[PDB]
């Protein structure tokens, strides 16, 4: 049978959402391309450059008209007239608005694509502004993150191939099934947080135990993610475990609320 | 139309004008023009950066510690290397040493990433150059067998193996759904494998993209994630324990077994896959080894990488030698110093920034990053770029030289450096390379080579990985567990004023952060990339770069296929994201 | 010495007394002897499980609730199949009806078992019976490459391969530390397979105990953990969440993902590997499909598995039949009643346990697990057993008949009964199976046969891994997410009064647990399990059980080197804690 | 570079523990037995049988003695003689003390081994009795579990070989690298039992949400073991995320503590 058409395009990235993408351990990303899916465009990976590459683009928006599925890395710059990320000698955005006018649905992998991300951190040299204050008439399913968890991503489109519609979403646009509850209220070290065992200085003696990050400035209280339950890398780990505080990079403007060492 | 001459260089861009925009399969965005005379060879290069994000104006004002975190989504590819990066930096600026064990892990930490970028790099970005996947359909399963096993020890190589990957591909294209393949340059008459050696690198393509996810749980266990592994000012966070209560909530002796079994696979893989391939390409495009030389055989720059002595960054300690070539001349390895003025300096006169005086480079401690989108007169308009005017401003890139010199960075570049400074395995294992393909030395010199000394990269950096993990078991087993310094962990400990340069060999070549602390904060942060130096528009004197050197003089059969212009670009890796930060 | 005929057999314990124990290569503690006679026949053999535990014992007074739990540990080896009896058996007693996904759920965790038991046992168990590993020593590695891709179009399959496999084989024992290959039986006139067969049998022995590991997996996303996953009385306790809030608290997308990678991976290494060998071996050892028949042309049972109605357990629901052949009369398949008092019985007379009348066998809800330890006269004393006395009591396994005949269990049953019943895949699978092997259908009934029928079996169980799992996702797509009925979970609701069977096929045969429960309490647990059938001790009427069986009439090269004796036992998969739990 | 010699005995046992072994995902237990060690004696794995296994027995234990590590899994029967399990036509009894008199250190594989687990559980028929109680004068490591988990077995195997050293113990001789801390402090729903979010019935709202299994009789909070940081099966699960309560299996006595389904 015939593939659902997918549309992969880059605004500004820096392509960690593609490495994270092709990290699926399952279905691995090969078979998602192979099987899954008809992977039709796709800066990183396509054979095709140039004039060739812009045929493809044509070609795939036009004949799979209203039919494909838009995924969007990174997001378009408003400063100096969108010439902050330029394709084919033209704002980035009018691909965007091109591909996103023919699409079923997009959707925006990244915090980049959902909410901004680095570029869009203080003071947003190129006014970087996420898909959705761009994009206002289709349907966005945010899969927030820096970069998302691999096997995340690869559920979520699993889900959308095999059930044949979006996952529900929360009332931000993330799906339920992976963003519905945080960081701590799914961590291991939560024992420690709840007896006020906590890391005080690296390698302390707590930090050998495992003890909680709260105090180096953990924002797993207020981050809604599954790297506490699905983890990363096939289930090897996940930042807390290895014995860093979660950053926040799955929340809006995690960037720009205080040093990462700051506690909550 | 105008002509000038540089580095042995006729630049004329009079005649036929070729774009390509989008530049596929590389990080980020750029754009490449050219001019072909009547001959259908290149007389004109013009390489171009099309995205900005602007990195050293966000880290202003921010806290020292925070930086790698930030400079870290400079690049999703080459993850972690700026992070590295910036804390070499932020350390160099306070004056923090930190314990070996985290020394021996961040080396850890590069070689992986060393590692997985290299071979993602030769199969995903750069194999289908060289491979024509459509011609893999007409390949005899049988006859593919004995090609692979002619060449590796790798198991994976039974004719119902290439029969059953022959027919995935065949059911793949059946529904007219050619995905990634479609509109492709398959049948160029530069495409040179035989269908057997496309079935076989088309198999091993599939193989890398399924093998390269498992490379990354070593970063896992040290850094939490990959992409975007977690690091600190001091060390490392990932602390040690193997033998006392709550190992269970550190690194304990099941994540070291973990990581070692990570390391021999991935050995295993790229010399037994990676590494025949590499020849066999060779083996079947030997004239690509004079194609694409560039500043390859005139100007090459190493930082150097991997200290092997904790917190010692000199020539004793740094397992991937530094140094400079200029002038053609090898004899004369010159050491690199990253605060001399004289030395690393960037540009803008052709580059969409703002300097006092434009016609003069800025060492990056005096460095300004002030975006000034100012194309000029192009062929079209400032919305709509026809053509670049490579006379004027083109690029978001600046342009980088060493003492008023234009360089080449990366594999090839530290593989020429580390041969001419006598380094025995880096002579030996080139020497081995050359003699197979019964090519000379010269040889390496060119876009064939760049590929042949990523792939010879790959191979050292997982010899190295082992090295690193015995030093770190090494370490434990004599009762030496720290991974943190923290003694000038808080901003009160820090100098009022300081400054420190971090700089490492990324997968792409010679890595630079400068950063300036003034009252606990973030003064100044300079990043100077590989890519910034090899996709570097022209400076005042209109000397060109890696990229636009590499293409000057190159043949196109077909002047609408850019295949040779991608061949080559894509033989130096390109990372625009790092380029343009 | 006496002499007595039973079943066809002529009983002779005259002449030489061989003693093999420990028998090794199967799960627990086994003892055989046998007498020879002047052609060096077998005239006499008895079987003796040398072990005893009491679980039968241990769960009296058991909340039914916990009872999977205990009864699980009757067995590492056939993990979860004790646990999947004994929640049947308090389902059928309380009468509980478990939802949809649950039951899948569960035939899904015996179908991971079969196909990961039966690999082992293949490889691990008996392989060694049939490869002569240090003969791989003298393999030509060209030569196992061609063989291989001769047989299979599995990947793995390069001179190179073959000659790492043998060189790391060499290195092994170069130093004399042989490890499990000291002192085998290799240079034995029976080990018939060229070297060339035994480096590709040796190298997939190692093969498979690498991949073992990952089929289990399905075990780990459903159960917890492998060994020993958990179940519920009601269903399963691995709640499903697809599309709803806290869904990474549940199996979720990601979850039934690794799961699909796993079946889909498990059928591969069956299907390209473990056949291929099965098939291998029946090629070059064909007399062996005319030795070991013993019961396997007389009696078969099987009480069928995997019941794909939910809570039906008729012949229109089990996937995989029942039924009963006794006097050879393939053509009148009889059904299995296991709450008949007339049908399954066990014997004690020639086994330690004590009954008020030992001429009479005990249905199991009238069971008696009273131990005695009573050898009688062995040749030396109690704490020295140097002959066992097959007169008297001589084993701690019961001796279940079958409305009083002595009776086979195990794949080989399972395919006659299959077969005979007109199954139409199973009836197409043994003939073509035979016809390559160029033997009659009688030759399956043999040691041979027994290994053919497990292979196939491994086959038929991955493709099953498939159709309950897409009959899963088929529940979920429709929002059928049930997996657990907890109407009756407090034992307030239960009957005050009640008993049941749960009954399956484990990888071994026929398996079944009998409970009474009263106030709310376990009063009885009986275990009647396959390897208590096969390893059967006698009768009251001196009738033989099928290892007992299998062994008479075989003839053996070597006396002092019982290697005959362990290719039929390790045909028959012992597993001596299921024996004597 | 010859390999520490390893004699593996077997007494009533259900075969959990080596299954486990074989489980281990890194090491492979084949690089362990090719490699890291030299498995000499183990009736499960070993080609010779009978008079050919005695002989490798007797000749292992004489050649290396004062030098072989004793893997015990398993345990004795006191009753009837020992003839609860026999091996060679004796108890099984007279076997383990040759072989633990001639080992450098002994390795108490499981519950078995370590404690008595299923066998010993009320009325214990047989007087199934763990090592330590038999063996008095030798090194015993204690690795408790039904069974132990795999990548925790193969981990203090390769500490042994790699470090030269037995393992630091508790005071009851179990690893304290991966027996320090229980279940339940390491426990990524301890979120839900801190506040009050637990499973009242099989598959209610709580459960498909991943609530505390507390109230289900979890027996986390008295149980030591590496499961809830480890986790089982190459880090696949364990038995609290599979939405079963910790049965208590390394505990002593965890048989008899009360239905698995009553709270602690
Ligand atoms: C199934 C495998 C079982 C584990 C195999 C372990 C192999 C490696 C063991 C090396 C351990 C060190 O050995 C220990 O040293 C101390 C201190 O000198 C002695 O005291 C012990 O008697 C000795 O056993
Ligand atoms: S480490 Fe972070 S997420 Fe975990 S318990 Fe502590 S504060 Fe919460
Ligand atoms: S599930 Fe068990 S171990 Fe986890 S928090 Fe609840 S009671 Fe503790
Ligand atoms: N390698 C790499 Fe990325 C670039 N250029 C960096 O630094
Ligand atoms: N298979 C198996 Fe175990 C036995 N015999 C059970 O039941
Ligand atoms: Fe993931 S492209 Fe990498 S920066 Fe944070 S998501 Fe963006
Ligand atoms: Fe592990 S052999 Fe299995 S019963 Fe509990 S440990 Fe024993
Ligand atoms: S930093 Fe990001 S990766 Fe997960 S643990 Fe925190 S949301
Ligand atoms: S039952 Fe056992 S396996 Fe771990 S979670 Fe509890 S100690
Ligand atoms: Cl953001
Ligand atoms: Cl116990
Ligand atoms: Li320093
Ligand atoms: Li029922
Ligand atoms: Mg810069
Ligand atoms: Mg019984
Ligand atoms: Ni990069
Ligand atoms: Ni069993």
């Amino acid at each position: 049978k015939p593939r659902i058409p997918v549309v992969w395009i880059h605004g500004l990235e820096c392509t960690c959402c593609t490495e994270s993408f092709i990290r699926s351990a399952h279905p691995l990303a090969k078979d998602v391309i192979l099987s899954l899916i008809s992977l039709d465009y796709d800066d990183t990976l396509m054979a095709a450059a140039g004039t060739q590459a812009e045929e493809v683009f044509e070609d795939i928006i036009t004949q799979y008209n209203g039919k494909y599925i838009l995924a969007v890395e990174g997001n378009p710059p408003l400063g100096e007239q969108g010439m902050f990320c330029i394709s084919s000698g033209r704002p980035f955005i009018e691909k965007l608005k091109r591909a996103a006018a023919g699409a079923s649905a997009i959707i925006a992998w990244g915090t980049c694509a959902s909410w901004g991300c680095v570029q869009a951190a203080r003071p947003n040299p190129t006014q970087a502004t996420p898909i959705d204050k761009v994009i206002t008439d289709k349907p966005i399913i945010k899969v927030p993150g820096c970069p998302p968890i691999p096997d995340v991503m690869s559920a979520i489109i699993t889900y959308m191939v095999t059930f044949d519609r979006l996952p529900d979403v929360d009332r931000m646009g993330r799906p339920l099934m992976f963003y519905g509850q945080r960081i701590h209220d799914k961590c291991y070290r939560r024992a420690h947080f709840d007896a006020g065992e906590f890391v005080q200085s690296w390698d302390d003696d707590a930090a050998r135990k495992g003890y909680c990050l709260y105090k180096m400035g953990c924002k797993g209280p207020c981050t809604y993610n599954a790297c506490s339950s699905t983890r990363w890398n096939d289930g090897v780990s996940f930042p807390i475990q290895s014995g860093h505080g979660c950053l926040g990079c799955a929340e809006n403007g995690f960037w720009d609320r205080g040093s990462f060492y700051s506690r909550v | 139309s105008t002509q000038y001459e540089t580095q042995g260089y006729t630049i004329n861009n009079a005649g036929r004008r070729l774009v390509v925009d989008p530049i596929t399969r590389i990080e980020g965005h750029m754009r490449c023009e050219v001019n072909i005379n009547d001959q259908n060879v290149i007389t004109n290069a013009v390489s171009c950066g099309t995205m900005f994000r602007g990195l050293e104006i966000i880290l202003q004002g921010r806290d020292p510690r925070d930086a790698w975190a930030f400079v870290e989504r400079i690049c999703g590819v080459c993850t972690g290397v700026h992070a590295l990066a910036s804390v070499y930096a932020i350390e160099d600026a306070i004056g923090i040493k930190v314990p070996d064990n985290a020394n021996i892990i961040r080396n850890i930490m590069l070689a992986t990433l060393w590692c997985h970028d290299h071979l993602v790099h030769f199969y995903q970005l750069a194999g289908m150059d060289w491979i024509d996947v459509l011609d893999a359909l007409k390949a005899d399963p049988r006859k593919t067998s004995e090609l692979a096993q002619s060449l590796s020890s790798w198991p994976k190589s039974s004719p119902g193996y290439f029969f059953d990957v022959q027919n995935r591909l065949k059911k793949f294209v059946e529904g007219g759904q050619l995905g990634i393949f479609r509109n492709g340059y398959w049948g160029h008459p530069q495409y040179k494998l035989p269908p057997e050696a496309n079935l076989m690198g088309f198999a091993h393509y599939l193989e890398a993209l399924d093998f390269q996810r498992e490379i990354v749980k070593i970063h896992a266990v040290f850094g939490g994630k990959n992409p975007h592994p977690n690091w600190i000012v001091g060390g490392m966070p990932c602390a040690i324990n193997i033998d006392e209560s709550g190992a269970v909530g550190a690194v304990n002796m099941e994540r070291l077994n973990l990581v070692q079994s990570i390391i021999t696979r991935t050995a295993d893989f790229i010399n037994n896959v990676m590494i025949p391939d590499a020849l066999a390409i060779g083996q079947f495009n030997k004239p690509w080894s004079e194609i694409g030389t560039g500043l390859s055989d005139k100007c090459v720059l190493s930082y150097g990488a991997f200290p092997d002595i904790a917190n010692d960054f000199g020539e004793k300690s740094l397992l991937m030698p530094g140094g400079a070539v200029i002038n053609g001349d090898f004899n004369n390895v010159l050491p690199v110093d990253l605060v001399d003025p004289q030395q690393v300096q960037e540009f803008v006169d052709h580059a969409w920034y703002r300097y006092p005086n434009d016609q003069v480079g800025r060492h990056p401690f005096d460095g300004i990053t002030d975006p000034w989108y100012n194309p000029g007169d192009v062929k079209g308009s400032d919305t709509n770029i026809q053509q670049l005017n490579e006379q004027e401003r083109y690029s978001w890139i600046k342009a980088p030289r060493w003492r008023g010199n234009a360089m080449e960075v990366g594999p090839l570049a530290r593989t020429l450096i580390a041969y001419h400074k006598g380094d025995a395995a880096t002579v030996e294992s080139v020497d081995r390379m050359m003699s197979a393909l019964n090519l000379p030395l010269s040889g390496i010199q060119s876009t064939l080579g760049r590929i042949l000394c990523r792939a010879h990269e790959a191979q050292w950096a997982a010899g190295k990985l082992q090295y690193f993990f015995d030093k770190l078991m090494t370490n434990l087993k004599n009762g030496n567990l720290a991974t943190a310094s923290t003694e000038k962990w808080e901003p009160a400990t820090w100098p009022t004023e300081c400054r420190g340069v971090g700089f490492t060999e990324a997968p792409r070549g010679a890595l630079g952060h400068w950063a300036a602390i003034r009252d606990g904060k973030i003064d100044l942060y300079q990043c100077v990339v590989p890519t910034t130096w090899n996709a570097s528009p022209r400076d005042p004197k209109g000397q060109i770069g890696a990229y636009e050197a590499a293409l000057m003089n190159t043949k196109m059969a077909i002047p609408e296929q850019p295949l040779e212009i991608l061949r080559t670009l894509h033989s130096f890796d390109p990372c625009l994201a790092c380029s343009t930060h």
